[PDB]
This record gives C-alpha cells, structure tokens and sequence, in this order.
C-alpha cells in the first residue's frame, strides 16, 4: 500500500571491461495477485537504456517521458543523448517534482559514444543521483540486490562474464522477494551491440 | 465485489461484465450493462466507485467518437487504451481521482489480430490473453491459466467463460446477477443476449 | 507506563592499564531546570566497585538502597565478608542487570543508565553497562546519554581496542576522562561545572575525588563574533 | 553524514565522510558531498541529499549570472543570503542543512544554513549524524591563528570521529582548502582509511551457468 | 534564551547570552543575539532562530529604504514595522523581539514584542526561556536613570541568574550600549559572571 | 500460503506448499505444511507458523493421551474439535491459523475438518485454506469429479498448488502430497516448483500468460 | 510511551556441515547510530555441543540464552546426565519462545551442533519459536544481504550445468570447514560493506565430534 | 448478512437458514445447518460471530439435556427461551460477550400451540407471530405484515416463507445459498429436505 | 502556589501564599497551605490538594504511631516516609511536598520532594508554580545563620515577588516557625507586603 510496494519489480546494472550490463524481472502484480508475466521495465533512447522500479503507472509515465523528452533533444542538437548528460535530464525531472514525485527508482546503463567508457547511474524519487562505478540496485528486493552484488561482482568483468554475474545476481536476489520475479531479461550492452537474453526462472 | 472479465481467443475477445447495481442493503438493477462501444471494432468495460464509473466511460467514449469523426478513421485498440491510460494516470494525481478501473478489448482491423488491454484506475496498462478486475480475478486468472489455449475459437472461448462464470458463482460472497457477454471480432460488437439461462 | 522527572546527564568510564576511572557531573535536572547541584551520582559499594548512574534520580535514589542493603546481606552470616566472600563488581553487575530486565518486563522500569566499574579480585579491570530495558555491554570504554555521542570519540582515540589498555597510564586515562568532561560542559545544556571522578586501581584501591571543576576553559575568541552573516560591528 | 567547517589564519577549509546511505544500507561508498558553489565559495550538506545538492545548484546558477551582471568575484554573504532566503520561503520541506564556506574580495568566510534557514557564524563547524563526534574533536583541539596544516589535521581528524565512531558516516574523506591568496584546492579522497580487504575466493562463473530461454540482438540506430 | 534591554540616563544598554541549542545539544555557544537594525536601532531575537532572523532582515531593508527617504527613523517607528511583520504573520511565526534604540529627542527607548505581535513600551524588558527565572530579582533591583556602570552590574547580574538556571541560556554575556557618545559593544565570560 | 484436502472415491487428497514469508521476504522455500499427528490422522497449517505448528503438535499430544486413555484411536470429529475448544479459549488473543484435520476412522469413513483461529469448525468434501486459497479453488472446482481416480485426484491436487503457487506471491517452493485411505496416509512426495512449473506447461500446454 | 524493546543490530549466520557445523555472528552491538561495543560476543557454548544465537534486541536475546543453558543444567538433573541432542534443543527452544507468545522475546535465534547420526544440523526459529532444520540460516539485520548469496553458494540454486541448456542442475555437494568459513568471511565483509549496523569483528563457533572451537577475524570499523 | 427467519403458523412454527459459511472473499460451505435441537420439540437457530455461534448453540443445547435427564421431563419453550435470555443477558456484561441472535421455535404439549421467540445478542427476547435477525428481517417483517394470516395450515406458512426467500434472493447483495427449512409441531422436529428447487 | 522552607541560625520557617485555584477562578483565597504531621515537623504542599492532603494524612498517622513506640521522629524520618508513599506511587500522584523540622539535636532541616519522589536535604527550598519566578532572588539573597527577623523578611521578600507574577499565588502570607522556643504561626498581609 506504500507505493512502491503495490506492483513489486527489480533493475540492476553493472559495469565491465568496454561494456555494460541492465536486468529487470518481468513481474507486474498488484499485491499477492501476480496480474502480468511480460511487464519489462529497462527501456531505451538511443544507446541510453533507462530502467524503472517502483509504481508501473509512472513507469510507463516516465519511459514516455524520457522518449518525448530524447527525442526533442535529437531534432534540436542534431546528435544523440549520452548517459551522462541523460543523467542530468533525469535527475531535474525528479526534481521538477519534489513535493508529488513519481514513486520510482531509475537506473541508467550506457557507453559514452566519443569515449568508450561505461556509464551506470542510480537515483532516489526526487532525483538524488548515486554515481557508483561498479553497481546500481533498485526495487523491492534492492536489499538482496545489494548483497548479491557486493559478493559476486569484481571489476573489468568480460562480457560473457558479466552476463554470468548480472544473471546470477538477479535471479538470487528475486528468489528472496515475494513481489519480484516472474521472469528477467538481461541487456548487454557493448559501443557496437546490443544482446538481449531472456532468461529461465521459477516461475512462483 | 463487480465483475470484468476479459479474455482474448485466436480472432475475437470476449468481455463479460456483471449484471447487478448495488447500494448498501438492496440490489437495485439485475440488468445493468457495465460496457461502452468506443468504436465499431473497440469496446470498454468498467467497474469501480458509484458515480465516476460512467462519467468517465463516456468521457472516453464522446473522445473516441469526435476523434473518428475528425478523421474519418477508427483509431486502433492500441492508440485508443493508450489515450485511456494518459487520462487515468493524469487523474490520479488531480484533486478527486477517477477510481475506474477498465477493460478494452478491440479488434485491429490492419493487424487482422484481437487485443485486450487491461488498465487499472492508477492508469497501469498491460495487454494479456485473459484479464479481470476486482475479486474475480483471485478465481478466474488460475482457472484460465490451466485451461486457457491461444489457438482458441470464439465458441471455445464462450465455453471458459462459463466456467469462469459458474466458479464465481459458487464461490464469490455476493449475488451479482450473472453476465452480459460481447464479442469484439473482424465484423465488430455483438452481444450473447442468451448467457444466463444457457 | 512511567517518565523520568529529576535527571542527571552523562556517565563517561574507561579501563587503563590497572583499573578503571568514572565521571558523572553533580547536576540534576528538571526539564531545563538546572535544580539540583551537589548531586551525588557515583556510589562506592565495598571498596573495589563504583556503580554510576544517569537518568532518573528519584530511581537513583532508589538503587542507592538496593546496593546499601545488599552490602548488609552479604555481611550476614559471612565470616568472610572482607576477604573471599567480599562482593564482587561481576556480582554488584548481575544483580542490577536482574532488577533492570525484570523491572522492563513489567512495564514498569528504573529509568536508568548504569555503569558498573571495578576490579576483580583477581586483579581483572570490570567496566560494564545496563539501562532501563535490561541491554548490556562491556567495552574499553563507556559512556551514557550525551556521553556516548561526545565523550567515547575521544576516549577511544586513547583505548580504541583491549591491546591498548597495558599501554595506558593512569595519567594519560585522567587526563582524557577530564577533557571528555569539559567538552560535554561545552556542548551538553543538561551539565554542570562541577563533578566527582573515582579510580579504582588493583595496587593504589578506591579513590574518590569529589567537587572538581571544569578548568582551560577557551572563551575569548567569542568577541570576534558578530551577527550571524553580515552584519560587521 | 559528518561535515566541518574550520577557518585558519588565511583562510577556511571543509571537510567531508563519503557515505551516503538509505535507511540502514549503504548505497554510495564513495559519493562527492562538497559541493561548489561558485569557484572559490564551496559547500557541504546534509539531510535530504537531492535537497541539498538542488538548492546548491540553484544559488550556484544565480550566483553566476549576479557575477556576470555585476563584473564582480562573487561574496559568500551572498550565497548565504539566497540560500537562507530560499530555504526560509519553503517553511523546512527542503532539506538542507549546510555548511557555506569561502574566500572573496573581503576576506574569508565560514557559515552554517538550517533547512528552516537560519544561519550561524563560526570559527569552527559541524553537521550532521557524526556531527557530535566531530565537534568533540574539534572543541579538544581548535585554536585561535591556526596554519593552512593544523586546520586541514583538525578538519581530516573530526571527520575521521565520525567515520569511526557514527554509523551514518564512513568510507573517506574529502577535503577542500580556500585560501585568500591563491585558488580553491579540492583535495577528492585526501584520506582513503577504509580499503575493502582482499576477498576470500572469487565468484566468476563458468559460463553458461544461467539457464537462456531466447536470444536476440537490440537495434540501437535508425 | 536570555535577553534584555535596559534605560538608563544615557542611553539603552542591550544584553543576552549566547547559547543556541537544538535539545538538549548547544548548537552554537557563541551566538550573537544582538541585532543590528540601524546605527542605533538594536534588537534582540527569541523564539524561532530561522523566524527572527528573517524579520530582522526585512525590518533591517524597511529602516535602510526609510533613512534613504525621510532620516533616521524613531525607535518607535522601528518597534511599528517590527510589529507589523510580527502581528500580521502571527499564525507562522514564533517570534519574541525587543527593540531598543538611541535617538536624540527622545534618548533611550524599550519596545517588547511577545507573541501575539503586541507592543509595548517599558522602562527596561526581559524575554526569553531564561528570563521567568529573573523576574522577581529585576523588579527588585531596577531604578530609573542608572548610570552606565550601574546598568552594565545589573544586566550582569540577571543575566549570570538567568544563566545559573536555564538550561538553554549560558555562554558568554553580550553587551550593546546605545548613547550620544556611539556604540559601544561588550563580552563578559563565565569566569568573571560566575563568580558574582 | 495454499493448502487443500478433498474427498473423493478413494479417500482423501490433501496437498500443501512450502513457502514460508514476513512480510515480503522470503523466510524459507522447504517448510513442512503438514502435520502427521497419527498413521490415520493429518493437520494441515496456514497463517502464523508456531501458532499452527505448536498447537498441532499439542494437538498431537492430546490425540496420543486418547489412545492410552480409551484403548482406541481418536475420531477425527474429536481430534478437530480439541483444536477448534483451545483456539476458541485463545479468541481475540490475535491467534492465526488456518486449518484443516483429515483422517480416517472405522466409524466415520474419511473426514475433512476445517478449524480457524476464529473458532469457525466445518466438516466437508472440499476445503482450500491460505492467501492462495482462491486460485487453488479455481483449478479445483473446475476439474473436480467424486470419481476421480487415485492417480487423477493426486494430480489435480499437485495441480491446484501450481495454480497457487503460480499467482499468490506468498505462495510457492515445493508440493507436498499426501494419500488418505481406509489403510490411512501415505506421502507422495515432494515436488518443487521450480521444475514442476515447467514440466506441467511442457507436458499438458497450460500456462500461455508465460513468455518462453 | 515506554517502549519494551529496542535494536542492537549485529547478524548472525550458520552452516552445517557433513560432520560439523558453524555459527558466526559480528561483534558489533549498536543503538540507534551509536556503537556501544565493538567486542560483544552473541555467540555461546552452551554445553552438550550445541551452539547458540538469538539476535535483534540483545536484553531478550542474553534472557533466552541464560535460560536455556538452565534448561541445559537441569536436563542433567532431572534424565541421569543424558546429553541433549540437537533436535531435543530445537524442541524446547521453541516452548521457551512460545511461553512469551504474548510479549515475545524480539529475537531471531539460530541454535548448530550434531545430529544423532553425527551430521551437521543447524536450527532456526522467529520470535515466537516457529522452527525449522536447516542446511544454512542468515538471520539478524544483514539476512537479506546474505541469505540469497548462501542459497547460491551453499545450496548452488539457480545454477545449471554449462552446456546441458539449462536442464541438468549443478550438483549438491557437502562442503569442508575450509571452503565453509570461506563463504562466511565473505558473507560478512560484504554484509558490513553494505550494512551500517554490520562491523568491528566476526567471530565463528565451530562444532565437531571434538567440540567447540572459536575463531576471530577484525572487520571494517565503519 | 446469514440469514435466519421463523414463521408461527397455527399448528407448527417453521425455522427457514442459510446456507452458506462465508469468510473473506471464499463461501466456504453451501449445506451449513444453523440449526440446533434443544428438546424433541424445541428448536434453535443462530447467527452471529464466526466461533461464538456454534458455541453458544451447543452449550445451551448441553444445558437442555441435562435438565431432561435429570428431571426426566421436557422444558416448555418458554421456559427453555427464558433460560437462553438470561445467558445471553449475563453474557453481554461478561468480558467477552456471545456475539449471537437467535430464533427459539418450540410446540408446547401441555398447550397444544406453537411458540416463536426472538432473542438478539443482548438478550432482548420477545414472542412473534413471525421473525428475522440481520438485515434479511428489513424485507421480510414486511412482507409477512401483508401475506400472514393466524390461522394458516403448515403447508400455507411454507409458501409464505417460499415468498420470503424469494425476495431475498432478488434483492440481498449476498449469495446465502438457499435455506434448509425446519418444521416443529406435535410430531417433533422434521426437516423439509427439497427446498432449495422445490 | 508559592511555598519555600528556610533554615536560620535558631532553627527553619515555613512559607507559603494563601490562594487555590481551579482555572482562572480563586476556589480559596484564604487557604492554609502550611500542614503539621508533627509537633515541629511541617510541610508545605503542592500540586493536587487532593493528593497532598491523603499523603499529609497518612504521614501524620505513621509519625503518630512512630511517637508512641520509639518517641520524637528525626525530620529526616518524616522526609523518608513522605518519600516513600511519593515514590512507590509516583504512577497516581502529582505531589511535591516540602519538609521542614526542628529538634534540639539536628537543629533545623530542610527536605524538598519533588514529582519524581526523590529526597534532597537543603538549606532553603523554594516550590510551587510562584517559585520559578523568584530562582534568581532567592539565590541572590539567601545567607546561611541568618536571624529569625531577616529570614522572615527573605520569605516576605521573596514570596511577594512570587505572588506579584504567578497568577496562581496570592492572598495572605503565612509562615511557621520552627525553634526550641516554640512554634509560631505568621500571617501578612497584601497591604504591607505589595509595598516591598
Ligand atoms: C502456517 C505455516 C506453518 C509453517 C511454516 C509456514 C507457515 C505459513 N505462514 C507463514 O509463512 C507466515 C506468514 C506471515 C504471517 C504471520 C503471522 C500470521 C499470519 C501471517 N510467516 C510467519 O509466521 C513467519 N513469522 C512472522 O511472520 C513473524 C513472527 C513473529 C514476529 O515477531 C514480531 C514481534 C516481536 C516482538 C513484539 C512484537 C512483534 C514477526 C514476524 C515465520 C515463517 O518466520
Ligand atoms: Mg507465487
Ligand atoms: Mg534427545
Ligand atoms: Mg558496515
Ligand atoms: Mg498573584
């Protein structure tokens, strides 16, 4: 009943040697009742990927603000968004609504295009950006996402790699959480590609 | 409590929606028709709070309606459970929210395919073979998972409706006075108009 | 159901090298009232252990009894009372931390901070703590109410694990517990100037010091403090 | 959270812890809690984090534009006028609570900012949960006509009594020494006392572990 | 909190402690509670920090538009805009003034603003958690025309009361004398009021 | 929480899953649901875990004391209403649990007891119990024959669970099975949903609302 | 209002063995954002080789354990000297628990010794004696950082056999003591990384059929 | 809310129950008998609080027994209806009080009349010609004011409760699963087993 | 209520102002707020009357009993039995009393008994929602060994400025002294003591 609890719902993303990686589960519910099996919560504008925990009405809200949003952003500067300044345009959203903000946790995965070097980014409801290197967790089961990935990450992980980790991270941490689950689909992200994997879980 | 049920075969959806009106101590209308044609291949069902409930179909409905008009164009399920859900979720962070919750099954006539959205009074959209609002759905959505198939004819599709049907009617608190059932096809709405004493 | 009326703050404690000191300033408080000031809030029982206490005084006071009439009963019938079958900080402990816990699960507390400090009669240093729900711990140092927040910072830069407790002197142990105690005066608006300090020692024994003062107090730059932003003169 | 404010005989520094934390969880082990407010006027908070980061950045901006309007270095009395100004306006709901220190024309300047918006003068300051361990500090062992080295030990040395001693603070230490001579040096992790020992086994996975249902490539252009 | 303002045949002299606490933690033990409004225009603050320093602030600009218009405005006239912020914002404010100020027709002058927003001119004024601890020792020792040094004994000495027995109030003792001469500012330290 | 125990031509199915939660999180994945208070005698247990498990262990007890007492194993009918008389002195202490006593005796036949912390006792054919009752009870009343076979009804039951297991987010880890005959409970082991879920889709093409 | 019960942190973890078994817990007690010990032990022998924990709010977790060594005591008295099996504990434990079922004790408590057979077995209960038997049990502040990480590396779930697509799983296997303290000295430094409650020091009880062996290891005293 | 009606016709009273167990969003039971007998000739039907119903019924259906065998005589209805009055009227001081309602039915041999007595949870007893506890007695009580005449046959009151039930079928908000109808007169207490289509 | 006991060279004197409230209305006017438990043991009451009385009461029963078997009870005796029901029923009173005795031995004794139930001995107590008011003049004015006219003008003095700002105090002054004399009951009056 405290929003953030109603649909349930992880993103993680982690950062390895020239490349990074986003997973979401796939579960909407509304309480116990598990309402829908292919609610994806990581989106992208260009080579950005935005995923959202948290209230799935301001999720879609906020994808289809990001989009709206991008996509001007495009037209006017003749160029793509980059994480970075993504970030920003995220973070002053928030922002804008301090005082009835949208109940979600966003998380930013992407590779710089003129630089090459991988981008995570986190943020509370209000726009608090957490600018960690290694890894970003939010959702219901962000404790166990925490604990996950304090004990199996380690830097300049292989892409094949990371995809072990990110999975297994994921995967361990929605088998603690009620709400989470249902599903996952893990992003690799590397300058040049994109894989998408949809990965086997339990299914209760 | 209200009954929305919504359930997606191979060319068709299905919606059934309950027949009783109730305040406080007496059912006052068996008959009740909880359903608005958007558009000659899109249908709405509604349940929630007294009075919002129809204000706010039709709302939609005139929307949809000045819309085609305009264009000389029916809007597809998609665009049209879109426009709903962006209503739904202004709503509910306004003064006094609409506490709607609705099914839109459509027919897409360039996809040649059938959709069921279900959208919640929140403004959560989400497109899935079968759908309910309320209580009914701690029942039918389990019911349906074992005897649901996505090959289904609109006939077999009659047919798990009756027993989603008859499981609410064994199980749920309250007497809502049966269903009235419509079928969204290629054609169009029609309406079952001999559900209850089948 | 209850609510503490008359208090008094801090209790600030550390092991050294051969026993153990504790403070408590001679204040008790009503509200904001600074009402009382020649409190007492260290008591001596035997001579090898000072129970000091914080919070309500009326509890306080009630305590006070309890450990007096328990010196009486373990005198009884005990040829031995001074030598082997004196009491024992550990035993003086127990007890309390038995009344506190038992009192708590009543619903009906002392509503208290207690530090029990001693020596063993082996020689072993005892520096525990109870409060009003029955939570123990021991640690180098202890401190209660505004005490834990103040006084333990710096009191552990001295002790900060057991294998610095043979390093320290009684001098340097001093020397911090009566810094700590000017730095709560400093910044602690329930405290007093004045305070009692004892050291119990395994060779010196008991040695209770009463009516010390807060003294190198640093006030004077205070004058160079104008307005509260921009305001010059 | 442990911030200081301590001015010495040229100028003024300010330190911070590098936690931030939600709830009883450690999100961010090293974030950035100095903030600049204009090139030689800089700030740390505490509280609301995106509150104090925000309202940094507003008066940061217009601090900026007054600069350029009136061809003048900015004055720190200035960023704690909008601020306090600011904060006051909003009756408390930002919150902020800061520590606004810097050189300018005038001299050098150490402030502290209440999310209500009062403020208070200082030779010496603190905020936040490991503020009480770093005053403790700071009381023992500040002095009149200190040097830019005794200000940045007594600075790095009270928010270490907070690292140490309050569990919402830990990690690091960041520094930053304004000075009425020369420019503002930001020290980043000046003291890094909190390495994460070794691990006891690595965790990589032999590959394919993570049982696949389907597989597809994401189009990222038009 | 303790403050007070005091006439004398001079002038005015301005007093307060200087402790600010949240709690019971001192925030500040140095605080300056003596607020420059104009020249000679003093008041000290009680109640809401955040509160009294913004109203200080605007009645501050009022008296700085007022002189750049018509002079230097009474004390009167200062104790007016005071309670015009006080009293119309009563409801989200918590603001406890007393102004005091020098002018040359009227010499020394005491206006208290409590609560509410009324105001009230007096001999001499006392405000603040501490004062309730001092009214029976002021009443008993204030005389009318005091001389400086007599003024400067007496906000010491129910100050150092004051101090004695509210906990919010202690630190050091401030002074602002306000006469002919000048402004003339002075600390006192708990090592000298203390002992009295 | 799901638990359920039907009536049937041959005898009693009962079948529970094994997922333990507080709150959100998941305390455990391999509790034991089931009590097996005597050879013909089980209790099933749904809301707060050591209110069920003491008191049917206690339960248990009492029904041994019968035994001695009587020269004679305790009827269900008794054995439940033990239960249903202790948790009735317990009313508004804020006991919960969701229960139900299946068994077999001579002169009743096999008997389904349903007993809550409410003091509500109802003897019947058909009983779901937990927050996943309702989708257990949409799978089971929809298939539900009398003459179901031994083999069937065992499998409807597994079923019902999945069901359960499936939506219910307090629902899940593994099927416990049990059998109950003139003769009478024999286990028919566990079963995990983590494999189960699968192998029933595969197998009998249900479960269309999952992607893969 | 007077509130019963308080909050000292602190986690605690146990994993059985094939023929030993270990219980772990920081030493670290805390209130509120205070540290009021960086030693305390939560860990017991309890005689008859069983080891003993109950975590959350220390009072009525030294009340549980003081009692149930009674319980030890007076098992000897009253059955000739029989020792206690593991599962007998278990058993009264939870009539310990259960006796407060209507002021419980606020504990999450975790028991490890030997089976009759001579296996590894460990026990945990909640705060009002509902108890399983367990392969391994994270309980206490940190639990959900940790418990997902021990049903990956103990219990090896979700992991599959490379290759077999996903439809062999890898194999349970019993660990050693050396690979077992392994993941608990990993558990725990991720755990304080993470948690603020979580630090100082670990200390492990192992349990074999020659007794009960400690061990120590400092951690992160932020 | 169970539904729990009686009617006195002239030579018998009829106890007309609900059947349904209802807890949360599940009717666990459709065949629930609320009914217990007191005597050969004296009946009792109750609803109320989910445990104290059954409770309360079997305790005074214990007490009844008891005083037959000890006396080897059977209490008048009036008598037994006194008897449960003052147990609920002890009961409402007492520190958790039967939360029950309920319908005395009884023929009275030395009389040669029937008897309907009315008790709520408070102990209020009062004799009616006809009587309802819940919500159900809102549609009944009136119904009965019009259809009731005091000199019906047995088979004439089973249609004027045949009415009464169909009323509440038509206009109750809850499902109560039809009734189990009981019949007391000189011949004792008997069951009408075809009711619920009869 | 105004109430405060003072020890002087030849023994103590009790003090207390005449008035009792229920609001803003004056119940009594007149009242006698001093209360023997003994032939020189008094007290002085506050907070409920009802409460107070019972206590009064009860310890002047036990006294009563004490004389008869073991002969004069030591003030402190008295003090240690009014603690003892404050403390052991501090959860259903809302008492604070003040102590004040005389025997040839220990001379004159001060006990004050604040809410809590706690016992402190002292050589002066001021209580009662008048005596905030005057922490500081009392402070100021009170000396050890003082002759029985200048303790009665310290009490005089000192209750006048707490009947002149607590609107809870007032009426007429009484006091009891307390010496190997003698007891002797005071009264004062508003038309002398006003104009102190
Ligand atoms: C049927 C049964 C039998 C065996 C195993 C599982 C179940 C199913 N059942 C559960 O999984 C329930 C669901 C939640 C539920 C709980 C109670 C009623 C209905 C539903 N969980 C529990 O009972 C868990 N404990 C707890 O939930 C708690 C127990 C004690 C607590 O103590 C808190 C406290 C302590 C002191 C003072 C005040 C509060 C907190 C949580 C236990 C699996 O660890
Ligand atoms: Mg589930
Ligand atoms: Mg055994
Ligand atoms: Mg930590
Ligand atoms: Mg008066």
């Amino acid at each position: 009943s405290d929003p953030s609890s109603i649909n349930g719902g992880i993103v993680v993303a982690m950062t390895g040697k020239d490349c990074v990686a986003i997973a979401c589960d796939l579960r909407l519910g509304s309480q116990s009742l598990g309402v829908s099996n292919k609610f994806e919560k990581i989106f992208h504008y260009g080579h950005v990927f935005l995923g959202i925990t948290g209230l799935a009405t301001d999720v879609t809200t906020l994808n289809e603000m990001f989009r709206y949003k991008t996509n001007l952003y495009k037209l006017k500067e003749e160029r793509a968004i980059e994480p970075e300044t993504f970030t920003q345009l995220v973070s002053s959203s928030l922002y804008e609504r301090r005082f009835g903000p949208y109940f979600v946790g966003p998380v930013v995965a992407g590779i710089n295009s003129k630089s090459g070097k991988p981008f995570i980014a986190g943020f509370d409801l209000i726009g608090c950006i957490d600018e960690a290197k290694d890894f970003i967790v939010s959702g219901t089961a962000s404790d166990q996402l925490f604990g996950m990935c304090e004990s199996l990450y380690e830097p300049n992980l292989e892409p094949e790699d990371l995809f072990e980790t990110i999975s297994q991270a994921l995967l361990n941490a929605a088998d603690r959480d009620a709400l989470s689950g249902w599903g996952a689909v893990v992003y690799i992200i590397k300058k040049d590609e994109v894989v998408k994997r949809y990965l086997k879980m339990r299914q209760d | 409590m209200d009954i929305i049920l919504g359930i997606r075969v191979q060319d068709s959806v299905i919606l059934a929606s309950s027949k009783a009106v109730t305040r406080g101590i007496s059912v006052l209308k068996d008959s009740d028709d909880k359903t608005r044609q958007l558009s000659p291949h899109t249908l709405m069902s509604f349940a929630g709070e007294a009075g919002d409930t129809v204000q706010f179909a039709e709302y939609i409905q005139a929307n949809i309606q000045l819309y085609s008009i305009r264009e000389d164009y029916e809007l597809s399920p998609q665009a049209v459970s879109s426009f709903v859900r962006q209503e739904l979720a202004k709503s509910i962070r306004s003064r006094r929210p609409y506490q709607v919750n609705v099914l839109i099954g459509g027919y897409d006539k360039k996809k040649n395919k059938p959709e069921l959205y279900q959208i919640d009074y929140l403004g959560t959209k989400v497109e899935l073979p079968y759908g309910a609002h309320g209580y009914s759905g701690f029942y039918t959505f389990s019911l349906l998972d074992h005897h649901y198939r996505p090959d289904m004819t609109t006939e077999e599709g009659l047919d798990l409706l009756k027993l989603c049907v008859q499981e609410l009617e064994k199980r749920m608190p309250m007497d809502f006075k049966g269903v009235i059932v419509k079928i969204v096809d290629k054609d169009g709405i029609r309406q079952v108009d001999d559900f209850q004493a089948q | 159901t209850q609510q503490p009326i008359v208090t008094g703050t801090s209790v600030i404690s550390m092991k050294y090298d051969n026993g153990v000191i504790i403070a408590a300033d001679n204040l008790g408080s009503y509200g904001s009232l600074l009402r009382f000031n020649g409190v007492e809030r260290l008591i001596p029982v035997g001579d090898n252990t000072v129970v000091g206490i914080s919070g309500d005084i009326s509890d306080m006071q009630h305590i006070e009894r309890l450990l007096k009439d328990l010196v009486t009963e373990n005198a009884y019938d005990n040829p031995l009372a001074d030598a082997e079958e004196a009491l024992e900080p550990s035993y003086i402990f127990e007890y309390l931390a038995t009344v506190m816990y038992q009192r708590r699960s009543k619903m009906n507390p002392l509503w208290n901070a207690i530090i029990v400090a001693g020596v063993q009669s082996n020689g072993d240093q005892f520096l525990r703590y109870v409060n009003l729900l029955g939570v123990t711990y021991s640690s180098p140092t202890l401190a209660t109410g505004f005490g834990a927040h103040m006084a333990n910072p710096l009191l552990r830069k001295v002790v900060d694990r057991e294998s610095d407790i043979p390093k320290t002197t009684v001098q340097v142990a001093e020397e911090a517990i009566v810094n700590a105690m000017r730095v709560l005066y400093y910044r602690d608006a329930r405290s007093s100037r004045n305070f009692s300090l004892a050291i119990i020692d395994k060779n010196t024994g008991l040695t209770f010091k009463k009516n010390l003062q807060v003294e190198n107090m640093k006030w004077d730059f205070a004058k160079d403090i104008k307005g509260y932003g921009t305001q010059k003169i | 959270t442990t911030i200081v404010g301590v001015k010495f005989n040229n100028g003024v520094v300010i330190a911070a812890d590098t936690r931030s934390t939600q709830g009883p969880i450690v999100a961010d082990k090293n974030c950035a809690k100095l903030h600049r407010i204009s090139p030689k006027i800089w700030c740390a908070g505490a509280g609301t984090a995106a509150d104090t980061e925000a309202v940094t950045q507003l008066i940061g901006s217009n601090i900026e534009l007054h600069s350029l309007y009136t061809s003048r270095e900015p004055r720190v009395v200035s960023a704690l006028q909008m601020l306090k100004q600011h904060l006051f306006k909003y009756q408390g709901h930002i919150g902020a609570y800061l520590i606004v220190a810097g050189v300018d024309p005038t001299g050098s300047h150490l402030f502290s900012i209440h999310a209500h918006g009062s403020t208070d003068v200082g030779y010496y300051l603190s905020l936040g949960s490991g503020s009480l361990a770093a005053m403790a500090v700071l009381e023992s062992h500040w002095k009149q006509d200190l040097t830019k080295e005794e200000a940045i030990k007594l600075a790095s040395d009270a928010i270490q009594a907070g690292i140490w001693n309050d569990l919402g603070s830990g990690s690091n230490v960041d520094v930053c020494v304004m000075e009425i001579g020369k420019d503002a040096e930001y020290l980043r992790n000046y003291l890094t006392p909190n390495v994460r020992e070794e691990k006891q086994k690595s965790y990589k996975f032999p590959r394919g572990t993570t049982a696949v249902l389907k597989e597809s490539i994401v189009n990222i252009c038009d | 909190t303790s403050i007070m303002a005091v006439t004398f045949k001079d002038g005015v002299i301005l007093g307060a402690d200087s402790r600010t606490t949240t709690g019971a933690y001192i925030a500040n033990r140095v605080t300056d509670k003596l607020t420059r409004v104009h020249d000679k225009i003093w008041c000290c603050r009680s109640g809401s920090a955040a509160d009294t320093q913004a109203i200080a602030d605007i009645v501050q600009y009022h008296l700085e538009l007022y002189t750049s218009q018509y002079g230097t405005p009474s004390t009167e006239t200062a104790a007016s805009v005071f309670k015009e912020l006080c009293y119309e914002n009563k409801d989200n404010l918590t603001a406890g003034i007393i102004v005091a100020g020098y002018d040359d027709k009227n010499k020394g002058e005491v206006y208290t603003i409590p609560l509410g927003g009324s105001v009230h001119k007096l001999p001499y004024a006392i405000a603040g958690s501490g004062s309730t601890f001092i009214y029976g020792y002021c009443d008993k020792n204030f005389r009318e025309n005091m001389s400086k040094e007599e003024t400067v004994d007496f906000i010491k000495h129910s100050l150092s009361q004051a101090i004695k027995w509210d906990g919010s109030s202690g630190g050091v003792i401030r002074m602002v004398v306000l006469t002919a001469a000048g402004v003339e500012r002075l600390i006192f330290y708990p090592d000298e009021y203390e002992q009295l | 929480t799901t638990t359920l125990a039907f009536r049937f031509q041959g005898g009693i199915i009962v079948a529970v899953d094994s997922r333990a939660t507080a709150g959100n999180w998941v305390a455990s994945q391999t509790v034991k649901k089931v009590i097996e208070i005597n050879p013909f005698l089980l209790g099933t247990m749904a809301g707060g875990a050591a209110d069920c498990q003491f008191w049917e262990t206690w339960l248990g007890s009492q029904c041994r004391l019968h035994e001695l007492r009587e020269k004679e194993r305790i009827s269900v009918a008794a054995a439940s209403k033990i239960l249903s008389n202790l948790v009735y002195q317990y009313k508004g202490a804020g006991l919960s649990m969701g229960t139900m006593i299946c068994g077999y005796t001579r002169k009743e036949g096999p008997t389904i007891y349903y007993v809550d912390s409410d003091g509500t006792r109802l003897k019947g054919d058909i009983f779901c119990v937990g927050s996943g009752q309702t989708f257990a009870y949409g799978v089971l009343d929809s298939n539900y024959k009398w003459d179901l076979s031994v083999e069937d009804a065992l499998y409807l039951g597994k079923r019902s669970i999945l069901a359960a297991a499936h939506r219910d987010a307090y629902s899940g880890g593994s099927v416990n099975l049990y059998h109950v005959t003139e003769d009478g409970w024999i286990y028919h082991g566990n079963h995990d949903v983590g494999e189960l879920f699968w192998k029933v889709k595969e197998e009998e093409g249900s479960f269309n609302n999952v992607i893969g | 209002q007077f509130n019963p019960y308080g909050d000292n942190g602190g986690t605690i973890l146990g994993i059985a063995g094939e023929d030993f078994a270990v219980l772990a817990g920081d030493t670290r007690n805390i209130t509120d954002y205070s540290i009021n010990s960086r030693y305390e032990p939560k860990v017991f022998d309890c005689g008859d080789n069983i080891v003993m924990s109950a975590n959350g709010f220390a009072a009525d977790g030294d009340a549980l354990v003081k009692r149930f060594k009674n319980s030890v005591k007076w098992y000897h008295f009253d059955h000739n000297d029989k020792k206690l099996s593991i599962n007998s504990a278990a058993r009264n434990i939870q009539h310990l628990l259960y006796g407060k079922r209507f002021f419980p004790y606020y504990v999450h408590t975790i028991i490890a010794g030997l089976d009759e057979d001579g296996k590894g077995a460990v026990y945990s209960f909640d705060p009002v004696g509902s108890y399983e038997r367990e392969q391994c049990r994270a309980g206490g502040a940190a639990a959900s950082l940790i418990m997902p990480f021990l049903d990956n590396q103990v219990n090896f779930k979700n992991q599959y056999e490379p290759g077999t697509n996903g439809k062999v799983k890898k194999p349970l296997k019993y660990l050693s003591v050396e690979e077992v303290i392994k993941l608990v000295r990993d558990s725990f430094t991720s755990a304080t990384e993470r948690h603020i409650q979580v630090g100082d020091g670990l200390e492990i009880l192992i349990v074999t059929k020659d007794g009960v062996r400690k061990e120590f290891y400092e951690l992160k005293r932020d």
